[PDB]
């Protein structure tokens, strides 16, 4: 009788919306590992996307109003997906509390079969929550992470985004959990890329082994370009 | 009636076939309920209205066919005489509502489908317009009145607000299972019914027959509220009616659960009294409601004139003396669906078509009466409308031929009917002309035959000496109240012969035998 | 209560009316509307003038013959019921009602307050119904029709045929009519055969008997007995739209006998 | 067996048909309030605006070729918009002839309940295309509402418009058009963005309340814009 | 919700081969509760799922099938079982080896259902 809003009734539902917001997520991921990958063209064509990103189609639109649809759609589907994965968590954990030989052990010898999603789907997504906060203050803002004089902040359509990036991934510490984020969104892509489409019920056997190499293709491109930004910047081949 | 409950089926399978709307189960097959007093669920229904949807099927067929070519519809036309050519029914006078026009209509087999007469008291659930013009018609042609004086009524019905009303809207019977029927033992109370305490309410039906606790029947029941009401109360607008209250069933089961099986109801009565029967006893009073009787037709639903068939409520046929429920609506779809069909070809077969115009003699004697009547009836002027008349006759009707008939009273109104008729005849006002929608028309010419056809009622209902279902007599009956028939003398169809006078019809018995279903 | 009508005095077709003013001087809050009209009736006859004529067969909002536009609303000032059902306690002492006929071009007036509606019966004529003949019916349980359907059939089947819709829509639009007939007979299985051509056919003849556009108005959902909704209407388009791309052309309209 | 052009058969049809082309014209009207808002970021953005309109696509576009298309699509919507709109126009007028107290009345009395929907409707979409003959007349060509040398024609790839929109709303009877244009507009759009969902049938309960206040909303927001920019070129505002 | 002595006659509805074939494949679920147990989270939604799909796989599920996996689903969320991550342990540890596929079409008649609105009905409370 609410329609569509009666996926917020059901886990299965909170799992459709997970789906729906993971769809646009990874979606923003992979397009966001491409743009990124502009740092070894150089600073010019680097800083030339950073300014096109506020221009996008600027002779009808304006300044920086496709780039805040794109920003609002994506705060939406992360805090969506936020919601959703912290209600399926609590209820799993419900789940699990009543029968179980302690807080931390279900049972005595357990032994999985079909992977360990849960786990690393769970922690990474901890870890990948912390990590874009951390992101939008470290490259986006530069409050954090950057000494005094290294920081250059976008002024009027000139933008510095090769100097803040060459000059955000040189303490080793921001470089490794940069690099364990990355880990671990690997495996958030690896398993839900697949798993948004049996989500939805857009899976069978025939299309299974080609949905899970799908993701597994996903994965690595993301992981193989957002461990390669970093570690490329520390080492000096970005400069 | 075994070929009624045989064909039953058949019913509803075409009924549904034809998308009548009946309840379903979440399974996505049907859905049935079981009536009052039935031990069985072999009823199948849309929510409220199953009449409405069984007639919009049978309307939809109709229009399907008009719209092939094959029924010409002639919607505000009333047939007002019956033309019998060569000892056959060969056509029908009618008259249009609108302009007037009397139109000749003949035809190779005709059939009466107008339904009861239970208009004849004044007071009644069936339409406004209901009437038996056109069975008296062929009654007076020719056709035999198969037991006319069989009269089924409602115990349940909305009481009038006063003389103008002539309409009870018929509440469902199940509404005497979860109410208790009484009225204020002061003749005169001006006090409100909820605060008359109980021991001041006269409980009657349960004071009286303690037998059939809270289940009496109908007929005994509304014996004893129209005695109640008679002996003068008060309770109603002008004293017509009894409290049918609901407080203590309120009180006992869930009001939430009482409004899930009265709801429709207790809006419904809401709406028409403005009164809200979750707070004060609803009132009701018993009316006519279906007519068992009818023109006697034989196997072949043909009447006693050749090549005319009458089915549905305008013919005697399967009920008897009472009318079960959902038999009415069972009996009209059969004939119409499953057997006229069949009789009407089988009548059709053994005659030549056509050889019969509408410039016959007979065509001009019967439009030269309907002109006549219809001349007369409007020239008489009188100081007395054509509803006065239908009022004292449908009183004299109720209180003497109703559920509670004697010998006495049926002599009474014997005598007072011809009084009625002469009164309506030299005294009715009937304006207006007759090429123009003149309903006062219409209704002085219902009426007419009303005033004719209660005399034969009377008569009939005087020579049955027995109870049997809706008709019963005090004279004969249980001492808790029930019918008590008389199967070695009464036990046939009585079917009444117009011979020219009024007062007196020839009686035709039809003996009854009962091969299967035993008499008890 | 003393109550002043202002009742439509048409003689016929042809024959212009005109509103005429009768005083009641006592009106009982209990007596219906069409009562009223009845004892009005009554006191013209005794005094010789000529009685007030209205469709009325059923009187409790069934059959569909009362067709009243009282006070500027169809059926009367409530709503979910008819002219018949309508009862003079929802009026005041001293009031002025204004008894009117319907006013529409498909629907003739044929005398003071009586309509004829056969536009209606036209319309049910040219497709509005399942061409399935008598003794051709399988069993009645054999195609299952969900209990949702089923209601949903019978929210769109209850329909009287008073022609409010018609009579309080701004176009004279039988829209609400057709679309309940649309709409009952498609959401069963039995009106699927012939369903996206009998909704053209109908709409069709609407057009034909000289109904108006839907402009999506609403007043006739306001103004109907049987409270039946607009999405009568979006099921009728939603039909209509699935019609047009199935290239389904309207048969020859049915003309009046 | 005409196929879809069976849609001009029926008066149906002709509503479905006026839905489509309602859907069109509401997309243009509320990207055309979008456009025209950029008279407050200044007159550069403004005549970058206009240039962009016909420089669209460029690269791989011909000079006023997307321009071109969207103006034969408009011309096409609003002629289809039109001529339906008279044909159910006069086919309701037809079906009030007959039975009527009066030319100019219906019923003696007919209280409405569900809205006004159909006067303001016509009366707006006369206006609206009386406006619009003379908006083209007006700001596209120059040739009305204009004292000699205060209107600047496209020249080449330089563009003028921000000096015709302000020399334009100068005369207040220009000013008060337009304003009266704009109220019969929010109604316009107000009834019919609902009312083309409803034709189409993409309508229940459920969503009837959201189809309502999305109508509103677009009427709300093209109201606004529409009626800030002549009062804003008259009062000074933009100049 | 179909009752005894109303049921056509067996061979009216026609079913295909295959559809009866995959509806007996999520219809041989014996109700073991090792699907709930192998599940990381606890959850039914093997069960659940083989249920919804070998009724909803005959004709003669479909009238009430977008009610009943919502009710269904719900029951589940009622009931303590926990969410689908999508693992596939309980078809690992499944005796009668129901697919992952019963879970897909379970999602697919929930989004469905949703886009229908409907609305789970009360929950079933133990006695
Ligand atoms: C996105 C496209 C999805 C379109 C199809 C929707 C889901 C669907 O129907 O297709 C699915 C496959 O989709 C898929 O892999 C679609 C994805 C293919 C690989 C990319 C699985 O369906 P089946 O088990 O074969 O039959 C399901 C039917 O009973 C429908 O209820
Ligand atoms: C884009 C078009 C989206 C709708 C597509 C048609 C879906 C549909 O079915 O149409 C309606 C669209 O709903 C709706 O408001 C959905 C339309 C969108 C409203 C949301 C706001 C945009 C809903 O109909 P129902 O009564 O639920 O079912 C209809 C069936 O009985 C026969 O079709
Ligand atoms: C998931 C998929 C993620 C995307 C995969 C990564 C993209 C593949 C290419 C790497 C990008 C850097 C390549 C450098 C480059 O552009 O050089 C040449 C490489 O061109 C190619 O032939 C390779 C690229 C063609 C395929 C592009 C695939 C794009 C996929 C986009 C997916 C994400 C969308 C959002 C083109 O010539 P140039 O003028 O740029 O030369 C250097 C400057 N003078
Ligand atoms: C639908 C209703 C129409 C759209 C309404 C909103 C559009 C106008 C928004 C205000 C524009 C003011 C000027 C631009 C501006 O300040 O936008 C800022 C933020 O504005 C937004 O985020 C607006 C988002 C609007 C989304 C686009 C709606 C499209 C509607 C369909 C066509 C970006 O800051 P900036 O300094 O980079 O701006 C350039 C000027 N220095
Ligand atoms: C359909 C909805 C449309 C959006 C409507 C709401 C959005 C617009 C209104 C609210 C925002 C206010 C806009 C006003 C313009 C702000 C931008 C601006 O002026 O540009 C500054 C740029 O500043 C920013 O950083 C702009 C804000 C963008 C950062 C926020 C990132 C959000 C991330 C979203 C995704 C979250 C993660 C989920 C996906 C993984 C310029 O910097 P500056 O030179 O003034 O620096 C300070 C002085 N040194
Ligand atoms: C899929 C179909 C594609 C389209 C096919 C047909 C259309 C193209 C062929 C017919 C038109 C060809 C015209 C080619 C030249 C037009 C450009 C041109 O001449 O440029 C001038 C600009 O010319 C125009 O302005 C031409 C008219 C364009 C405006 C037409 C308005 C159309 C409105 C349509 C929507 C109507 C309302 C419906 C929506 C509410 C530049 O100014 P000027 O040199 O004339 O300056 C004069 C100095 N004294
Ligand atoms: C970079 C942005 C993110 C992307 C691209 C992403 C992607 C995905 C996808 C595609 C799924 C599968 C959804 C499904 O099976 O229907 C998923 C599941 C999940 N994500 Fe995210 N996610 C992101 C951020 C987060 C964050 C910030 C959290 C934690 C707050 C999180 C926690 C989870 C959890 C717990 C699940 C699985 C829950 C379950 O399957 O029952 N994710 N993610
Ligand atoms: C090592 C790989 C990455 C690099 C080099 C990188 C680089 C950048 C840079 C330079 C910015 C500032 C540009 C801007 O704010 O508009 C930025 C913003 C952002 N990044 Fe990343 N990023 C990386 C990984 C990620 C990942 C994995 C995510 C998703 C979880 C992400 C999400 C974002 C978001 C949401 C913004 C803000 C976008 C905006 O403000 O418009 N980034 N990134
Ligand atoms: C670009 C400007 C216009 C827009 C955006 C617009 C939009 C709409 C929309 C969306 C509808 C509802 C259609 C439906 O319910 O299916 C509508 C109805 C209507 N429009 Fe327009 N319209 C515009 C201009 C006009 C013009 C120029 C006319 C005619 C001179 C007009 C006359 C009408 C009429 C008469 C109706 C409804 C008629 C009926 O339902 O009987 N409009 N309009
Ligand atoms: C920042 C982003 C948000 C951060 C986290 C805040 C949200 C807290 C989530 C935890 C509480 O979760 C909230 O309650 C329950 C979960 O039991 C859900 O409610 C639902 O739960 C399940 C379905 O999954 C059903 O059994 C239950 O009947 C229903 O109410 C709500 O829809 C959710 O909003
Ligand atoms: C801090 C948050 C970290 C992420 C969630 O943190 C944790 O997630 C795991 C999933 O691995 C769950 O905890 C886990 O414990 C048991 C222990 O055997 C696991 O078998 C099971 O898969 C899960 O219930 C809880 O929901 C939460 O305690
Ligand atoms: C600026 C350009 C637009 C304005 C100029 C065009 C205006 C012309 C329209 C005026 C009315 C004539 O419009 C004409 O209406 C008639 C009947 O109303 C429609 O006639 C047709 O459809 C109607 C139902 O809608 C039925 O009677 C029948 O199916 C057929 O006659 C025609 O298909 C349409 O062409
Ligand atoms: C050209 C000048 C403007 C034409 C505007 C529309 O034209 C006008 O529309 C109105 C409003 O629907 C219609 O007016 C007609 O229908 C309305 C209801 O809709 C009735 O209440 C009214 O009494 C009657 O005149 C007529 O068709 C026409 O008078
Ligand atoms: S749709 Fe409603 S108003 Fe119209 S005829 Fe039917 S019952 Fe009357
Ligand atoms: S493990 Fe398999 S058989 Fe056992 S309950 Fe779960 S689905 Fe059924
Ligand atoms: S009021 Fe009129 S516009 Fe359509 S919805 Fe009813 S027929
Ligand atoms: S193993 Fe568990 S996570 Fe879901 S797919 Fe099966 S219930
Ligand atoms: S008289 Fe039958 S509906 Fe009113």
């Amino acid at each position: 009788m609410t329609g569509v809003l009666t996926l917020t009734r059901t886990s299965v539902g909170k799992k459709v919306i997970m789906a729906l917001t993971g769809f646009v997520l990874v979606g923003f991921v992979v397009f966001h590992m491409y743009g990124n990958l502009k740092m070894y063209q150089g600073p010019e064509v680097y800083n030339a996307y950073a300014a096109g990103l506020r221009e996008l189609g600027y002779p009808i639109f304006g300044h920086e109003h496709l780039l805040w649809i794109a920003r609002f759609i994506l705060l939406a589907s992360v805090f969506l997906h936020i919601w959703a994965a912290t209600s399926l968590t609590l209820q799993s954990r419900r789940s699990l509390q009543a029968s179980s030989i302690s807080t931390v052990r279900r049972y005595g010898q357990h032994k999985r079969q079909s992977g360990y999603a849960d786990y690393t789907m769970r922690f990474g997504g901890v870890l990948i929550f912390f990590f874009i906060i951390y992101h939008i203050l470290h490259l986006t803002f530069g409050v954090v992470g950057y000494e005094p004089g290294q920081f250059i902040h976008p002024h009027g359509d000139v933008y510095e985004t090769y100097n803040n990036v060459v000059y955000g991934f040189q303490n080793p510490l921001i470089v490794g959990f940069y690099l364990l984020t990355m880990v671990f969104l690997a495996l958030h892509l690896y398993h839900g890329v697949w798993s948004m489409f049996q989500t939805l019920g857009w899976n069978n056997r025939t299309y299974d082994r080609l949905l899970r190499g799908l993701a597994i293709v996903v994965a690595a491109a993301v992981f193989i370009g957002n461990i390669s930004f970093p570690l490329a910047v520390y080492f000096g081949f970005v400069a | 009636v075994y070929r009624l409950a045989q064909v039953s089926v058949n019913i509803i399978d075409q009924c549904v076939a034809q998308g009548v709307p009946f309840a379903r189960e979440y399974g996505g097959l049907l859905d049935n309920r079981s009536f009052g007093g039935a031990q069985v669920a072999r009823t199948f229904y849309a929510r409220g209205q199953t009449g409405q949807q069984l007639l919009l099927g049978a309307y939809q067929a109709l229009s399907r066919q008009i719209a092939a070519g094959t029924v010409k519809m002639f919607p505000r036309t009333e047939m007002l005489d019956l033309v019998v050519v060569d000892g056959r029914a060969r056509g029908i006078i009618t008259r249009d509502m609108v302009t007037g026009k009397i139109t000749r209509y003949a035809a190779d087999a005709v059939v009466l489908a107008t339904g009861g007469y239970g208009n004849v008291f004044y007071l009644s659930t069936n339409a406004k317009g209901c009437n038996a013009t056109a069975i008296w018609r062929a009654h007076r042609r020719g056709a035999f009145f198969g037991n006319p004086c069989f009269t089924q009524i409602h115990p349940t019905c909305i009481p009038v607000s006063g003389e103008y009303q002539s309409k009870l809207t018929l509440m469902s019977e199940s509404l005497r299972n979860d109410g208790r029927i009484w009225v204020p033992k002061k003749k005169g109370d001006t006090r409100r019914p909820q605060d008359i305490p109980e021991s001041e309410r006269d409980y009657y039906l349960e004071e009286r027959y303690p037998s059939f606790g809270n289940l009496v029947p109908r007929d005994i029941a509304s014996r004893a509220a129209k005695q109640v009401c008679d002996e003068g109360r008060g309770v109603g607008p002008g004293g017509l009616g009894v409290y049918l209250d609901f407080a203590d069933a309120i009180k006992r089961l869930g009001r939430q659960k009482i409004a899930e099986r009265y709801g429709n109801l207790f809006d419904m009565y809401k709406q028409i009294t403005g009164e809200d029967p979750y707070e004060t006893p609803m009132r009701i009073y018993p009316a006519v409601h279906y007519t068992m009787g009818g023109l006697w037709v034989d196997y072949n639903l043909q009447s006693t004139i050749p090549g005319l068939f009458v089915i549905g409520e305008a013919n005697f046929s399967d009920h008897g003396a009472n009318r079960l429920g959902a038999s009415a609506l069972m009996q009209g779809l059969a004939d119409g669906y499953f057997i006229l069909p069949y009789t009407i070809a089988n009548f059709l077969a053994q005659v030549k078509p056509g050889g019969v115009s509408i410039d016959r003699p007979e065509f001009a004697e019967a439009e030269a009466e309907i002109n006549q009547r219809i001349q007369r009836l409007l020239s008489i002027r009188g100081k007395r409308t054509v509803d006065s008349f239908h009022r004292e006759l449908g009183k004299l009707m109720w209180d003497k031929c109703g559920m509670a008939r004697n010998a006495a009273g049926l002599r009474e109104a014997l005598q007072r009917i011809p009084e009625i008729r002469a009164e309506f005849w030299e005294n009715v006002n009937v304006p207006g002309e007759a090429n123009d929608l003149n309903q006062a028309l219409e209704k002085a010419g219902r009426v007419a035959d009303f005033l004719e056809l209660a005399e034969l009622m009377c008569l009939d209902a005087l020579h049955r000496e027995e109870s049997c279902g809706g008709h019963f007599r005090e004279e004969y009956q249980t001492p808790d109240g029930e019918a008590l028939r008389n199967d070695e003398q009464f036990s046939y169809v009585a079917a009444w012969e117009f011979t020219g006078d009024l007062a007196k019809p020839r009686l035709h018995k039809e003996p009854l035998v009962f091969e299967y279903v035993k008499p008890t | 209560m003393k109550i002043t009508l202002k009742i439509w005095r048409q003689k016929n077709r042809n024959t212009p009316g005109e509103f005429k003013t009768y005083v009641m001087d006592n009106v009982n809050p209990d007596m219906s509307f069409l009562e009223m009209l009845d004892v009005l009736n009554e006191d013209l006859m005794s005094r010789g003038e000529e009685p007030v004529a209205f469709d009325h067969d059923c009187r409790e909002g069934i059959c569909g013959m009362c067709s009243l536009m009282i006070n500027g609303v169809a059926h009367g000032p409530k709503n979910a019921i008819t002219t018949c059902q309508l009862h003079m306690r929802s009026f005041k002492d001293g009031d002025t009602i204004t008894v009117e006929p319907w006013r529409a071009s498909a629907f003739p007036i044929l005398k003071d307050l009586v309509v004829d509606r056969s536009a209606f019966d036209r319309i049910i004529q040219a497709g509005g119904y399942i061409s399935v003949s008598t003794g051709s019916a399988p069993d009645a349980n054999t195609i299952p029709v969900s209990k949702v359907a089923a209601d949903r059939a019978m929210d769109a089947a209850a329909c009287i045929g008073c022609g409010a819709c018609v009579a309080a829509c701004p176009n004279g639009s039988a829209m609400l009519f057709t679309a309940a007939k649309v709409t009952h007979l498609a959401l069963l299985p039995q009106g699927q055969p012939e369903r996206y051509q009998r909704v053209v056919n109908m709409v069709a003849q609407a057009d034909f008997e000289g109904f108006g556009n839907c402009t999506n108005i609403g007043e006739c959902a306001a103004v109907c007995p049987k409270e039946i909704s607009l999405e009568t209407i979006a099921q009728l388009n939603r039909d209509l739209v699935m019609a047009a791309l199935r290239g389904i052309e309207p048969n020859t309209p049915i003309v009046p006998a």
